[PDB]
């Protein structure tokens, strides 16, 4: 499984980061670290695929990075619409295809 | 025995000596010998290509992924391999032979695609 | 405006079996791989299974290799999941997802794009 | 779709019809017809030998270990497999095909040596 | 060096150029003469390919097999066979034993094909 | 009838090596696969070894995979089992059985038809 | 090993069922569940091969079935001969080929 | 006279990476397979990695499978081990040696003759 | 790892047998044992290559053998210069390649 913090928070106008740490056989070797945003009571949605790219129709605020064995999702702006659980998914090769981390609570002050 | 010697033996006995037949598949008479040689080469290569498109190239006993349909023949293995000869079997399944070939080709195509997709799963 | 709608019963006894269906619309169904991902009531997302676009290759997590079967019918735009024995630990919301693998002639994905509404499988 | 039926079709669609176009690859008038048949056989055998030395014998869709070099075509996978035909692609990379084939041979040679050592490691 | 270039080299060095000598097997009185020569070349190539096929070596230039080497054929050590000998001297040395080796290879492949078939029978 | 007559014996050092031999009669020897199954003195059965019709194929449990060798001589209609090293858990009556595998040409078995009387192997 | 009851009993003229439970890779996916009766002091003998099929020469009384991951042996009126141990055997697959359950003591009252 | 000189090593913090280069002189470099063997300050010898004479094939112990990378440039004689990640456990003199594999056309080696001097790798 | 005695002690002129023990899958099946001599301040060097052979330049006093699941190094009459650690190693297959036994301090009184 992937390790994520249980909670991240901040006020509108600042940027925050959500860390996702794995091992060399998943996060490091394979640069396919997607991120999902799950609104409570609703289904998830894709925010950034691969390790840096972004789908059409998603705001420029969400951005991604990866250094060593640590991947990170950076959220700017914090317009208070994003009251959601964030998940990091990582391709881990054959036989273990995808691993998700624990949810991160984003609280807007 | 030698070439075609197992023809009167059972299928499970004649199948033990497949290389003996396999090794024997390769002006008035100048052009006739040349036509016969080209014909032999063409028939051998057509058989080898037909084995190739089925995924059986380089093998004499090739297992496939096409299930046996009981409408082609519903005799059990103790009547086909122990109590029958190849010539009798050829007469038995001749009508359905092309159907079997088509399924074999289709099966290889699917297994050729799937294997390619696995090689793409980084 | 891609739609994914799961159907199937939500209440099962331990040791039984359940078939879920999932209808897709708004895109070419046969062109995309499909997957099932589960979320336990108090946990995060956990991947259950994946199937190829053409429907021939199937992959599963270690815990479900002998119990779950994933299938699709491209001519009916239907994704099906047949669950056998379905132990208490499998109680979850099951989501359909589009993505997870490609046909080697298409660009790579390795992500789940469109997400379905979800169906809740409860083990008594 | 019969022989060459996919000629104007998408490469990703034409790549499913390889078999139809592979099955169809195989006194003075007698000499003329024999020259044509021997020429067809020699072309088939040269293509099969060329596949063999690449390690692709018996296959129609063979993955290799040679990376694609952007100089040959800096086009994304969609523009090739979804939008183009095989004729346009063949024209696009004809200049480099004699290079590509050479690289393939080299990789197979290395692979064979590798295989040989593993079968001895023990 | 090109065709037959590694003729005076040792078999170790010469074994890395097998593709070079493999590609040179394929390409009204003179019409019949040239068609006979071309058909002869094609038949010899196909006999070699069929012979490799019945040994389980189809599609390969360097093919390892499951037949042990018999000291009687030649008791030389690999530091002389591969590093201090050419293919011509070798081929002359094991000329009298070639047919025995071919028969053993054929029987070994037949046993392996039966074994592989049975290994797929098992459910 | 079909008779399987073991000879072997039983008095072996804890780190020793022994060979069992088994003769068969009443049927065509070269057409049945054979196996060895052991029964500890007062406990249940355990499968030990499997040999094909032609003697080319051997299969073992993991606990003896590096220690036991099973061999067959079709010409003399005999089966043999060579045990090396051994261990304290090897105390058992060993039985030959006909069955457990069949060639693709013939019908499937996956069961044992005739069991021999066996021999007791005890490690001191 | 397979889980199988240590003993069953019944009167002559009555029938009994001997259960035998395996896993999905053992009993469910493979319908090769043989049953063997071993008298004390004697080598075993085959009484059922495959879920339903009975060998030639074995008394008609013996039968059996498989449902889910549970197989069972159904006997008929317990004649005095039928005092022995009954062992299952299931073709697990390749790798580990066969696994043999415990003994069931069948007692005639 | 054959000699191998290890020109690398030193103190390194956890997380950092180090590269060890072992030049060889006095014999034909491209004809021998090479290996790296580790000796902790208070322990014995441990084999770490093996590369063939051509350099195309690499083998490692399970512990350093994903963290270490062995390489060989036959033309300019040098056997180089690039250790990424790294931990406190991998504190040791690292020796290069000429052996452990053969070309499959020469005799079998399976020993490590002609040893280097050894570079000291210390992890904080 | 292989099991090997922590230390031995020998008297000049008396032969000392340094032993080595492994498992059946490694030292037994694979007929490639090897013995190395490492001086305290020097890199190891090779004394016995394969079970019984000896490399040119190494004194004829050094020899060895294997039997069953064990192996032994005999160094004949002890000399003053043979003060070093000894190690056994063995090829164990294409997975775990080479396993090295622990060190044996050879004390010369
Ligand atoms: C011919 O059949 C007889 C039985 O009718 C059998 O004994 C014999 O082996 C067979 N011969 C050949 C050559 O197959
Ligand atoms: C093939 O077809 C003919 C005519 O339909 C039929 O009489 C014959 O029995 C068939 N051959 C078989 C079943 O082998
Ligand atoms: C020709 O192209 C059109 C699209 O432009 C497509 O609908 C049609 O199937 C194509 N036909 C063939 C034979 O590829
Ligand atoms: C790719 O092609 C260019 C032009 O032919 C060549 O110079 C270059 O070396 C090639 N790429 C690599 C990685 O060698
Ligand atoms: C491929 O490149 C074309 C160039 O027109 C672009 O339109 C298309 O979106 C690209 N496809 C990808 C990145 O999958
Ligand atoms: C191939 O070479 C010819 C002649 O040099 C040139 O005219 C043509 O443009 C080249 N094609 C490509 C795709 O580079
Ligand atoms: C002929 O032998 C010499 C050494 O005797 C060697 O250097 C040379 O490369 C050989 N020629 C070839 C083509 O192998
Ligand atoms: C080697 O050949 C001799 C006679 O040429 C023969 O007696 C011996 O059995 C053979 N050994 C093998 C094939 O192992
Ligand atoms: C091979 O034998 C020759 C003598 O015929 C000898 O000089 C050479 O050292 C031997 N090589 C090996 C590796 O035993």
């Amino acid at each position: 499984a992937l390790t994520q913090p249980p909670s991240v928070s901040g006020s509108p106008g600042q940027s925050v980061t959500i860390s996702c740490t794995g091992t060399s056989s998943d996060i490091g070797s394979y640069n396919y670290v997607s991120w999902y945003q799950q609104h409570p009571g609703k289904a998830p949605k894709l925010m950034i695929y691969d390790v840096t790219q972004r789908p059409s129709g998603v705001s420029d605020r969400f951005s991604g990075s990866k250094s060593g064995n640590t991947a990170s999702l950076t959220i700017s702006g914090l317009q208070a619409d994003d009251e959601a659980d964030y998940y990091c998914s990582a391709y881990a090769g054959r036989q273990t295809f995808y691993i998700f981390g624990g949810g991160t609570r984003l609280t807007v002050l | 025995l030698g070439f075609l010697g197992a023809a009167g033996s059972t299928m499970g006995a004649a199948s033990m000596t497949l290389t003996v037949q396999a090794r024997n598949l390769l002006t008035v008479w100048g052009i006739k010998q040349l036509q016969a040689r080209v014909l032999a080469v063409e028939r051998y290569l057509r058989d080898q290509q037909l084995l190739g498109i089925w995924g059986c190239s380089g093998k004499l006993i090739c297992c496939t992924n096409v299930p046996w349909n009981s409408s082609w023949s519903n005799r059990n293995l103790s009547e086909i391999w122990d109590n029958m000869t190849w010539l009798q079997w050829d007469k038995e399944i001749s009508n359905y032979t092309q159907i079997i070939y088509g399924l074999l080709e289709e099966s290889q195509n699917q297994q050729e695609k799937n294997e390619q997709d696995l090689l793409a799963l980084d | 405006e891609v739609q994914l709608v799961e159907t199937g019963g939500g209440l099962v006894q331990p040791g039984g079996s359940l078939k879920l269906s999932c209808r897709a619309s708004g895109y070419t169904f046969s062109s995309f791989a499909m997957s099932w991902v589960r979320q336990a009531p108090g946990k995060g997302l956990e991947w259950v299974s994946l199937i190829n676009d053409r429907g021939g290759l199937t992959f599963y997590v270690d815990s479900v290799k002998g119990r779950f079967t994933i299938s699709r019918d491209n001519s009916k735009n239907t994704l099906s999941l047949q669950m056998h024995s379905l132990r208490d630990g499998d109680t979850a919301v099951y989501y359909c997802a589009t993505g997870g693998m490609s046909s080697a002639l298409q660009s790579s994905k390795y992500y789940f794009d469109f997400w379905g509404q979800g169906a809740l499988v409860t083990v008594s």
